[PDB]
């Protein structure tokens, strides 16, 4: 998920600016819903995941908020002590303690019943236990029962009508998410929102501690501590999932890491590239971020200086050209199906290459598939989400960087060979197998362009529609689920605030029981593939003005 | 009046809601959120508490089974149960507002009940709070903050001692998985924190 905020400074025709891009995946009907709610205090417009009571994305005429995943480190596994004998039991602070347990029956259309127990210790649910070490871990979350206050923290903010008031309900929410601000007078800010934990001296939150008991988090730490920023010295906020500041340590997931290539740079260039931005620039990022290559920019200087001594003849020299020649935005062909450039092709033939013969060399089995990864992954259906640099991409990047990176190299992952020798090593492989299918002549080399699919099964797996209901986009788009803008005092208009968003593919998923489709199930597809968008109403009048129906309803509790 | 929800429909379809108080306001989303979206909001309650197997079968047991052991029930209702009136009416109207229109739904389904009901052989039941209150649980905190690989992180650390021995293999493991690296691009500058 990205997200850009231009304040006062940065702005052009505008006070401020907010452009959001929540990356959930493609889904049939739409993962967001559009809905705006005047009375009892609230007047707000937009958009939100699951129709949830409180709003992710919009505004209420005087700020604007979004969000992006924030993976802090707010989940520790504690090892349980088990008794063989007394069971049921575990040894916490020196006293045999026992569990909660709940017993579940799962009802299956067409088959037999299922039941089941889950177990609980005072550090959370039971995951798994290993009955050979008496061991049970159980996972512990920092946001657990605060569930419900998030939920409602979420709903109370759209309510704020300065940063003091939305604080107060930044404040509150407790899972690990990013939160931005904007108002009316150019103001912008950030907090990575959530509960943390206040660990005890010496706990490595990468791994499992003792739930025996000195273990146990010391309890929770103040907001004062979580990282946040108002009305930056530069101009603007930026995020796509990156560290929220220096030294903020990262999820444990040991294929998620904060290092030196990550893909927030790529609107960081596009943003310092010009000193102000206006609505139509600072949309179209969108564009230009959708189609970026995210490895070009790391190693293309890595190539550049292992082929700078071959001959033009040399293959592995005209790969390199082919790349030097490219910006890295990928454009589809007039056929709808390939790539103008075969940039992407190269570089994930390489990359793969490279991986193989470094990161995976160092690791054993089978935990070498873990850095295997060149990011390029994708099936037929195109990507299930965002396309990100590969945790061994990362790594391989610190390893090229040498003695200019400041994560020491404990085991040389070019194991004692020239960096350039291993490199047109790959680069000889790249060539033998791309040539091998597309032939000889590099600029005849048509290949094959992601592309991009609304499903009909939710990200659980779970349909939520019939299959034919499944949605196709020739073009993969690095983007947005939905994208939403938001500019405040705009010298354009009367209005204080404008808005836009899309909610793809439409507002409605309603289907009769004689297959007629609702009028409002599909309008949003086509705008959404062209980058286009539509306004977000809030006034009365403007609601008033664009009414398609009405609906009176007469209830009382 | 106090006893008056007026829908506003814009040209996209986008629902606006006029309510003057918090159960009226949300008993108004929750009804057109059941006319747009009531079998994906059916697929998305099943989905979040375990119950896919009981309308797709056997193929969806694991499912239902790892979705159950990932939370505590009775810890959610503790909470809904602590809400003051008006923290309350927010879930209470939006759960009423969606029930309404269920019971217009399966009160004449030849034209109101939408075709994957009828597809997946199964009719809409009513909403509590704690439905409501699952949709968010279940799919903003067990999809994007539930996070951790440290049992495996621990597999991976335990490889790496006996093949660099004790030593090697936690500076490795620092090398592969280290906890902070002072070159990542930050969203906050260095001047400012
Ligand atoms: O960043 C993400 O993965 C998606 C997301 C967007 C906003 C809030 C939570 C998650
Ligand atoms: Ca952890």
């Amino acid at each position: 998920s990205n997200m850009w905020v231009i304040g006062k400074s940065k702005a052009q025709d505008a006070k401020a600016i907010m452009v959001n891009g929540p990356q959930f995946g493609w889904y049939a009907p739409a993962y967001t819903y559009g809905i705006g709610l005047h009375g009892a205090g609230y007047d707000v417009t937009g958009n939100t995941p699951f129709a949830y009571p409180g709003l992710v994305f919009g505004h209420n005429g005087v700020i604007s908020w979004g969000s992006t995943a924030g993976f802090g480190d707010d989940v520790d596994i504690f090892a349980e002590r088990l008794s063989a004998e007394k069971p049921g039991y575990y040894l916490h602070n020196g006293k045999w303690v026992k569990m909660l347990s709940r017993e579940e029956t799962i009802t299956v259309k067409n088959g037999q019943a299922e039941t089941f127990t889950v177990w609980r210790t005072v550090h959370g649910n039971i995951l798994q236990t290993d009955q050979t070490t008496q061991t049970a871990y159980a996972k512990s979350r920092a946001w657990d029962g605060k569930e419900v206050a998030s939920l409602l923290a979420w709903t109370h903010q759209m309510k704020a009508k300065n940063w003091q008031e939305w604080t107060q309900q930044a404040a509150k929410q407790a899972l690990t998410i990013n939160w931005y601000y904007a108002d009316v007078n150019g103001n912008i800010g950030y907090v990575h929102t959530g509960a943390y934990p206040d660990r005890q001296s010496g706990h490595d939150p990468r791994l499992p501690v003792p739930g025996t008991g000195k273990w146990d988090w010391k309890g929770l730490l103040p907001f004062e501590m979580n990282p946040k920023v108002y009305n930056p010295q530069s101009g603007y906020i930026a995020n796509w999932n990156n560290s929220p500041q220096k030294d903020y340590p990262a999820s444990d997931l040991f294929a998620f890491l904060w290092g030196g290539a990550d893909r927030v740079t790529e609107i960081d260039r596009l943003l310092e590239q010009k000193p102000r931005l206006t609505a139509d620039q600072a949309w179209d990022v969108i564009r230009q971020t959708s189609r970026q290559d995210l490895n070009l920019r790391l190693f293309l200087p890595t190539l550049q200086a292992a082929t700078s001594g071959l001959t033009q003849s040399d293959p592995r020299r005209q790969l390199v050209e082919t790349l030097t020649r490219w910006d890295g935005i990928n454009l589809l062909n007039d056929d709808g199906k390939t790539w103008q450039q075969p940039g992407s092709a190269i570089l994930n033939v390489w990359l793969t290459s490279m991986l193989k013969r470094t990161v995976v060399a160092a690791v054993p089995m089978p935990f070498d598939k873990w850095y295997s990864a060149s990011g390029y992954e994708t099936t037929q259906d195109g990507p299930t989400g965002s396309l990100n640099i590969s945790v061994g991409a990362k790594i391989l990047y610190e390893a090229v960087q040498g003695d200019k990176s400041p994560i020491p190299q404990a085991v040389d992952l070019f194991a004692g060979k020239p960096q350039q020798e291993v490199v047109l090593a790959a680069l000889e492989d790249t060539w033998e197998t791309l040539s091998k299918r597309y032939g000889n002549n590099v600029s005849n080399w048509k290949t094959p362009a992601m592309a991009l699919t609304f499903r009909a099964n939710n990200f659980f797996g779970v349909p939520q529609a019939a299959a034919e209901e499944t949605r196709h986009q020739a073009e993969y788009q690095n983007r947005g689920t939905e994208n939403d803008m938001i500019v405040f005092s705009p010298t354009t208009s009367d209005r204080p605030v404008l808005a836009w968003d899309v909610v793809a593919p439409g507002q409605s998923g309603f289907i009769a029981p004689d297959g007629t489709v609702d009028k409002h199930y599909e309008d949003q597809l086509k705008m959404y593939e062209n980058f286009g968008r539509k306004s977000l109403w809030l006034t009365k009048q403007d609601v008033e003005a664009h009414k398609e129906s009405q609906e009176v309803l007469h209830v009382q509790r | 009046s106090s006893s008056e929800i007026k829908i506003v429909r814009d040209e996209y379809g986008m629902p606006h809601i006029y309510a003057n108080d918090t159960w009226h306001l949300f008993y108004g989303y929750g009804y057109v959120v059941a006319q747009d979206r009531l079998f994906q909001m059916e697929m998305a309650r099943r989905s979040t508490q375990g119950t896919v197997a009981e309308v797709l079968g056997k193929d969806f047991v694991k499912f239902d089974k790892d979705i159950r052991r990932n939370y505590w029930p009775d810890a959610i209702r503790a909470q809904i149960a602590a809400l003051s009136p008006e923290d309350m009416s927010i879930l209470q109207g939006y759960a009423d507002g969606m029930n309404a229109w269920i019971d217009k739904v399966n009160t004449n389904p030849e034209t109101l009940l939408p075709k994957q009901f009828n597809t997946f052989g199964f009719t809409p039941k009513r909403w509590e709070p704690f439905d409501v209150a699952m949709i968010f649980v279940g799919t903003m905190a067990n999809r994007f903050s539930d996070s951790t690989s440290e049992i495996d992180n621990l597999a991976l650390l335990t490889a790496l001692k006996d093949k660099y021995g004790v030593s090697q293999g936690m500076a490795v493991f620092n090398q592969l998985k280290w906890l902070v690296n002072p070159s990542a691009p930050t969203t906050i500058a260095v001047q400012e924190s």
